[PDB]
């Protein structure tokens, strides 16, 4: 037909023309770390943790959104792309508040996985750090805005998911701010999943805001009543009380999203 | 030998005051075990092989001392009870017969231990 | 090729009674198999690339003392992994627990192309970045 | 390099023949140790007067579970359940809440001494050096319960041993 | 501030209080319901908002490496004061 | 697949047999170790907990397990004759402590969620 | 917890031995308790420079176990030369 | 000075000796293929140390010289410990004389907790002790057999993890295990008192073999 | 015991203790040697009979 | 050096495990699978579970092998594998100081013949692996149970049995003994869900399909 032939780090795979690099290295399994993309989401090349090595290519290039070409066979564990993956994460892990003990994403934060695999293990930054004042969008979103990157999934996410275009960014430089600018009230019936597409804690659950370090929750798989959708949930349980309810991946149904009525 | 050693320095076994006739019996029996197995299992090269030169080191040097230093195996008495022991693997496995084909497959993955 | 007194035996393996579980927990427990779904807080995807069984959860109720979390049933907090499903299975009418099967939901391939955030005509033009 | 251990075999002679028959009849390797133990019976006698005086200590000994508090009087626990997740018995058992001020402080906070095998690993995992292992060891209970402390009792306990744990820290903290 | 139940128990800082009919309150007769009086909540709303002049500010909650991890609070609204997280003394702009 | 190794027994005739003097064991030996181990157990009640222990694996049907509970009780008469075992462990079989257990639909309902 | 000379030659002598160089007590010798603010030191990868992680992981670079034999005229090889014989004690060869 | 003060009271003591002496042989041979290790086998005589032979850490920088023992009794296996403890005092020495500058743990983060200094300051630090005693270091799937010479025998442990922040399996290979299933052929004849003189260079403490 | 154990986890992950370490691993496990021979000599002494020791 | 924290690589010995790897899988390939060497120097031998008697005699008895000592004796079962339990012979040599590991596969029931006349240490070990993970062993002199408590039931490794067991036991003053009751634990085992869903080792990873 079309599929063109692409190598990753050696063996060769299938690949639809039009098909982003990170999928092609998902096809194999090795998986580009990444804080921009959302695989229901629209693409931002933002994070540049998505950067790989092409072989027999001068810079690396964005995996996130990078059309794949004839042969390409994709250095995933290249030194140089290492080398790219601790610079990014270096940079974004700059400005980042002392909160992991504080933060509700403590432990399943995603940057501080990406840290523990693909990162350094100490900081030469000398300097101060940036701190960014909170802005309410909620009782059902807590809001520390301080621990942001920047990754744009929320906005992203308010735009294309949500359909209400009230959550942006402001300013310029290292002093861009995401947020509401005006002290507005975000209120979808969809708001709830930004505490989830939000790679840290910057965006939290108020109800459930500091009630469980969520490495002792049990998950438990079921569905949901509040509505004849039906979407499919993970209640996580700990010490035998419920804490929070949690979206399924189901591509069916609910996609990866439920109502913040049912969350 | 001189003054024969008192004791090897092992108390599990005692000093043969004449180890070259034990090295030489041994090891033509051996020899002879392996003349039993047939020629194309490796098993006789290799054992053909360590033995026929034990045997010409053991019959060239007659001074026991030298005799361990360039058997690199101790002192006399444990070499001798190690060539009993290469004896008794030959016989023991002239029945078994390993040389055979591997007798089947391991089912599906039973090695791969990443789970 | 492998001679050791070898016997057709058709029957599936019964070593519940071998395996020293009490009746009820053999009979009652209901053990269902399944690939976990991401925690959808995060983005990592290598923890649904195994099969694991769990049991039904049973009472937990609070002790006077502090209000703990004392239960009754041993097999609550045991969960097993196994690279596919056909060995769980197996493992699970051979030890002789009643199991529920669940298929292994994986993540639809969707084209996607930075060249969609902008367009023409086309709906899917993204109004900021 | 090794040595051997026992191969002194002995001589002869007619003075090496007496002297073992002479050490064999009159008794004098056994004379040896009577009198050796007589130097031990002269000598000062090894004993600590407790309870009027107590074992040489060290400021990083592990005793009694404590929670600190800030100089301000604010506890510093901020319950991020680091400790529950290191101690390898789990004895330790946290319930969080944001609190009427807000600051994430523990609901419940007991750790099961009779669980409890005294490791550190709690004070060295904790971030704001909020729960640390005091210096006292004289709590010997005679009930089970008593052993079994709450959160209440780990603030008194680290308001009783605070002069001590604060010294404690001040001469440990560059060491860890 | 510790109150006592209409029982006459005292009430805790996280305001655990058995009720009235609450079987499990003998376990304190002939014993005593063990609270500690320095309540955090109370303990730190007394101390003096800092009126350090500066837009974000440092803080370790003192003693250095003794304190908790250095976080930098925003001094930047002006209908509120920042506070750190870890200590909770709250810091403000000294009325800009 | 259906190919298998056996223990002992080549099939249900001959575990069959070896289920027969275990039971034999164990009726010659209930009354002397109610003698030895000084048991409160009645020797009627003794011998028919042995029987509803061997009736409790009747659905048994494979060969190689009808060997593994057979030297299974092996192993227990061995502990219980040569006195290794103890009186307590004796009784563990018996459930006194044990509170008897409702069994029909509506008592597992009035109890607690249970199956 | 030192005594009398008409003991002290009393314990030397039943003893045969001069213990007076060394008790099992432990007097004023001992090491102070009340030591200095110790500084201590750092490792090799203190650097702020060239302390790349990637020419560092130690996890990292561990390849999976190399495969000699798979199902799927050489002389005879022993698993480690010949262990020599180890020397006898210069300091005290015979107890 | 109290080393040679046990030695006097029990070394050359009648009762000691002949209590002890020549009570339960073991052969060098039979020593080995019993499992036999430590002080066991070094009492029989063959001349075995993983000190030595396999010096794990710095064990081989250390010079120092093994008691071997010369019957294979009860009580060249005693003279063994205590000259083991005589070597023992002469390693101490060597090690005080000798001890480097450098650090304690290991530089790598990812593997040791970070300094509490940098924990309060870095954010990589915090990170990273937040994980290292959340999840902890993750080891690459691989199983190994390490093994060292414990004062009782050679210990060793069989650890094989799958490749998580938890193990897979730990298995423990205590040198009085073997010593224990030994202990039948090490008597045969004597008498109890001598079974209770066995059991003593035997050295068995019961909660390592019992695991 | 906690030098074997170490010494395993370390040898999983290709990653050498620092010098200082392994001396105070060494001199620690020795003065370990010195306690539980003591432990085995005076003990035995016990059983035997000689309480002194 | 330039690498002062990753443990150091000894290629020499590597080498020369692999040509014995070679030798002991030529002289035997009856019952040889596969052998390999780990990356720190560690030798394995898989074996089929008919070679746990031939196997372990030619390694403790010829000249160029030499290996009398066991080192230990363990089972580490895995229930996805067909066979779940594996076996592990850890073997260390005298001559030829080294240690070698050979490793063999069975199922619940079909038996693994005893090795115990090759190693006479291997008894009481031989016994823990029946007492401890169900795998019995054809002709073993004295198979009975070793560690557990009397008239216990089942085999704690097995991945299965829970961490808690099945029964505990306790005074009775109603019977005046010692009795066994089923669980009812007073505080749950909280089991925690570590293992990050990010992969950490790209090398080890497993193939897809
Ligand atoms: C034969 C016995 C002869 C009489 C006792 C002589 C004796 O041992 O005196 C201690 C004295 C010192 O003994 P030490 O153990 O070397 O003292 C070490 C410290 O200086 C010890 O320092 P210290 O501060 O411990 O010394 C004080 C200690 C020292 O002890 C004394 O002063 C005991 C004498 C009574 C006072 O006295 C006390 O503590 C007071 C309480 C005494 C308890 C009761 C003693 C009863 C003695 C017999 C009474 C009659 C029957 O002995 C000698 O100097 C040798 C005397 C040899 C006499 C041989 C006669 C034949
Ligand atoms: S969101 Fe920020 S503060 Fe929270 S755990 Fe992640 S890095 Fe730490
Ligand atoms: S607030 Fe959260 S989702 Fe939005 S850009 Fe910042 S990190 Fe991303
Ligand atoms: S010492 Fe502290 S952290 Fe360690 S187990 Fe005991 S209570 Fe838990
Ligand atoms: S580690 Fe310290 S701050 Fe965290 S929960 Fe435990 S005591 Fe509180
Ligand atoms: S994926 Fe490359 S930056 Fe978001
Ligand atoms: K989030
Ligand atoms: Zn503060």
């Amino acid at each position: 037909s079309n599929l063109i032939e692409v190598f990753v780090d050696g063996q060769s795979v299938m690949v639809e023309p039009g098909t982003t690099v990170l999928q092609a290295c998902e096809k194999v399994g090795m998986q580009i770390p990444r804080f921009c993309y959302h695989e229901r989401l629209s693409v931002a090349g933002n994070c540049r943790m998505c950067l790989v090595e092409i072989e027999k290519a001068p810079k690396v290039v964005a995996a996130c959104a990078m059309p794949v070409m004839k042969g390409w066979n994709i250095l995933t564990n290249s030194e140089k792309s290492k080398k790219a993956r601790e610079g990014v994460m270096e940079f974004l892990l700059a400005n980042h508040p002392l909160d992991c003990p504080i933060c509700d994403q403590g432990g399943e934060c995603d940057l501080q996985d990406q840290s523990m695999m693909f990162g350094s293990d100490r900081s030469r930054f000398l300097e101060g750090k940036r701190a960014v004042e909170d802005k309410n969008i909620g009782p059902l979103v807590k809001t520390i805005m301080t621990r942001c990157i920047q990754c744009t999934r929320c906005i992203r996410f308010a735009s294309e998911i949500a359909g209400v275009d009230d959550l942006g960014t402001t300013g310029r430089g290292n002093d861009m701010q995401v947020g509401t600018y005006i002290e507005k009230m975000f209120m979808s019936e969809l708001s709830g999943n930004i505490i989830d597409i939000c790679p840290v804690g910057a965006l939290t659950s108020k109800p459930y805001a500091f009630t469980a370090r969520p490495w002792e929750t049990r998950k438990t798989e079921s569905i949901d009543v509040m509505d004849a959708v039906g979407s499919n949930i993970v209640v996580s349980t700990r010490t035998g009380e419920v804490m929070r309810i949690l979206p399924r991946m189901h591509e069916d149904i609910n996609e990866e999203w439920i109502s913040d009525k049912t969350r | 030998a001189g003054l024969l050693k008192k004791t090897t320095g092992l108390v599990g076994l005692a000093v043969c005051e004449t180890p070259h006739e034990r090295l030489k019996i041994l090891y033509t029996k051996i020899l002879d075990v392996l003349g039993q197995i047939p020629k194309n299992a490796a098993y006789r090269k290799y054992t053909e092989q360590i033995t026929n030169e034990k045997l010409g080191m053991v019959k060239a040097e007659p001074d026991v001392k030298k005799l361990e230093e360039q058997l690199q195996g101790g002192q006399i008495e444990e070499v001798i009870l190690q060539a009993e022991n290469e004896l008794s693997l030959a016989r023991k496995m002239l029945r078994w017969k390993p040389w055979e084909p591997l007798v089947e497959e391991p089912p599906a993955n039973q090695w791969k231990w990443p789970i | 090729t492998q001679d050791t007194q070898l016997i057709a035996v058709d029957e599936k393996l019964d070593i519940t009674t071998l395996t020293g579980v009490p009746e009820e927990h053999i009979k009652t427990r209901k053990v269902r198999i399944f690939v976990p779904a991401r925690n959808n807080m995060q983005s990592g995807v290598n923890n649904t690339k195994k099969w694991k069984m769990e049991f039904d959860t049973r009472e937990r109720w609070e002790n006077p003392l502090m209000g703990w979390s004392s239960t009754a049933d041993p097999l609550s907090n045991l969960v097993l992994t196994f690279s596919t499903k056909e060995d769980a299975v197996a493992f699970a009418e051979k030890n002789g627990w009643s199991f529920d099967v669940e298929e292994r939901k994986v993540p639809k391939p969707k084209s996607k192309s930075y060249g969609a955030n902008f367009s023409w005509n086309k709906r899917t033009r993204v109004s900021t970045k | 390099t090794y040595k051997f251990v026992n191969m002194r075999e002995p001589s002869m002679d007619m003075k090496s023949v007496t002297d073992r028959a002479a050490q064999t009849l009159l008794w004098t390797e056994l004379v040896r140790g009577l009198g050796m133990t007589l130097s031990y019976l002269f000598r000062e006698p090894a004993t600590i007067n407790y309870p009027f005086e107590k074992g040489p200590l060290s400021p990083r000994f592990r005793g009694e579970h404590a929670l600190r508090r800030y100089p301000s009087g604010e506890e510093r626990c901020i319950a991020c359940k680091l400790c529950e997740a290191v101690c390898p018995a789990q004895a330790i058992t946290i319930e969080a809440e944001p609190r009427a001020d807000g600051s994430r402080r523990t609901t419940r906070y007991d750790i099961d001494m009779t669980k409890c095998i005294y490791c550190g690993f709690c004070q060295e995992a904790c971030p704001v050096d909020a729960i640390v292992e005091g210096p006292n060891f004289e709590f010997s209970t005679e009930t089970h319960e008593e052993l079994l402390y709450n959160k209440e009792k780990l603030l008194n306990n680290g308001d009783k041993w605070e002069a001590e744990i604060a010294a404690n820290i001040q001469a440990d903290y560059l060491y860890r | 501030g510790v109150r006592t139940s209409p029982t006459g128990e005292k009430v805790t800082h996280t305001g655990q209080a058995y009720d009235d009919g609450d079987y499990r309150r003998v376990r304190f007769s002939d014993r005593q319901k063990e609270v500690n009086e320095n309540f955090a909540i109370d303990l730190i709303a007394e101390q003096p908002v800092s009126e350090v002049g500066s837009r974000v500010i440092s803080c370790d909650g003192g003693g250095g490496a003794l304190g908790h991890p250095r976080v930098y609070i925003n001094l930047d609204k002006e209908t509120k004061t920042g506070t750190c997280g870890y200590c909770g003394l709250q810091f403000r702009q000294p009325h800009h | 697949g259906t190919s298998v190794k056996p223990i002992f027994s080549r099939d249900m005739n001959e575990a069959k047999r070896r289920v027969r003097e275990l039971y034999r064991a164990w009726y010659r030996e209930v009354p002397n170790t109610v003698h030895l181990f000084q048991l409160d157990i009645s020797v009627k009640q003794g011998r028919d907990k042995v029987r509803e222990m061997f009736m409790k694996n009747a659905h048994v049907t494979d060969p190689r397990v009808v060997d593994l509970l057979v030297i299974k009780g092996k192993m227990e008469l061995e502990e219980t004759i040569n006195v290794w075992k103890q009186r307590t462990h004796i009784m563990r079989f018996f459930h006194e402590t044990e509170a008897p257990r409702p069994t029909d639909f509506l008592s597992k309902f009035y109890v607690g969620h249970d199956p | 917890a030192s005594a009398t000379r008409v003991i002290q030659l009393l314990r030397n002598w039943a003893s045969g031995r001069d213990l007076q160089a060394k008790l099992q007590l432990r007097y004023q010798e001992i090491s102070k308790r009340t030591q200095p603010p110790p500084k201590l030191p750092v490792g090799p990868s203190h650097k702020l420079s060239n302390n790349y992680y990637c020419t560092r992981d130690g996890r990292r670079e561990a390849m999976p176990p190399s495969i000699v034999m798979s199902s799927q005229e050489k002389k005879a090889v022993t698993p480690a030369p010949p262990i020599k014989r180890w020397e006898l004690s210069k300091d005290q060869p015979y107890l | 000075f109290r080393i040679d003060e046990l030695e006097e009271m029990l070394t050359n003591n009648r009762i000691w000796r002949n209590r002890t002496v020549d009570i339960g042989v073991v052969t060098a041979e039979d020593a080995l293929n019993y499992g036999f290790s430590g002080v066991m086998l070094r009492g029989s005589g063959i001349q075995w140390d993983l000190r030595k032979t396999q010096p794990y850490d710095v064990y081989d920088q250390v010079e120092f010289d093994v008691p071997i023992g010369s019957r294979g009794d009860c009580y060249d296996r005693y003279l063994c410990r205590v000259e083991e403890m005589r070597q023992s005092l002469r390693i101490i020495s060597q090690c005080l004389n000798k001890m480097p500058p450098g650090e304690i743990k290991v530089d790598d983060a990812k593997v040791s907790p970070p300094k509490r200094a940098e924990m309060k300051t870095s954010m990589e630090s915090l990170i990273h002790h937040f994980k290292l005693y959340t999840e902890g270091y993750q080891v690459p799937p691989g199983a190994t057999y390490t093994a060292i010479e414990a004062p009782k025998g050679e210990f060793g442990v069989y650890l094989v993890s799958d490749g998580s922040s938890r193990p897979y399996r730990c298995k423990i290979k205590a040198p009085g295990f073997a010593h224990l299933a030994g202990l039948d052929k090490m008597s045969k004849g004597h008498m109890l008192a001598d079974v209770v003189a066995i059991i003593g260079t035997q050295d068995i403490v019961f909660g390592e073999v019992d695991r | 015991n906690e030098q074997a154990y170490s010494l395993a986890v370390e040898k999983l992950l290709n990653i050498q203790p620092p010098p200082r370490a392994q001396w105070i691993r060494v001199l620690f496990g020795e003065i370990t040697r010195l306690l539980n021979h003591i432990m085995a000599v005076t003990t035995h002494a016990l059983d035997i009979g000689a309480m002194t020791p | 050096d330039t690498r002062p924290t990753i443990r150091p690589r000894n290629d020499v010995v590597h080498k020369q495990l692999s040509a014995f790897g070679q030798y002991v899988a030529e002289i035997l390939p009856k019952y040889v699978q596969q052998v390999q060497v780990s990356c720190f120097n560690e030798l394995e031998i898989f074996i089929h579970p008919d070679g746990v008697i031939p196997v372990l005699t030619f390694l403790r008895d010829h000249t160029n092998a030499q290996f009398k000592s066991l080192a230990d004796l363990t089972a580490v079962d895995v229930p996805t594998r067909q066979n779940r339990f594996e076996i592990v012979y850890n073997l260390l040599s005298l001559r030829f100081n080294s240690q070698i590991r050979v490793k063999t596969y069975t199922d619940e029931l079909t038996p693994i013949e005893s090795s115990v006349t090759v190693y006479k240490a291997a008894n009481w070990y031989e016994r823990e692996i029946w007492d401890m993970f169900g795998v019995f062993f054809a002709n073993h002199p004295d198979l009975r149970r070793i560690l557990t408590g009397y008239g216990f039931e089942g085999h704690p490794f097995r991945k299965d049995f829970p961490l808690s067991g099945y029964v505990e036991l306790r005074y009775d003053d109603e019977v005046k003994r010692v009795v066994a009751e089923p669980v009812e634990l007073a505080q749950e085992f909280r089991k925690f869900d570590l293992n990050s869903p990010w992969e950490a080792f790209p090398a080890y990873r497993q193939p897809p399909e």
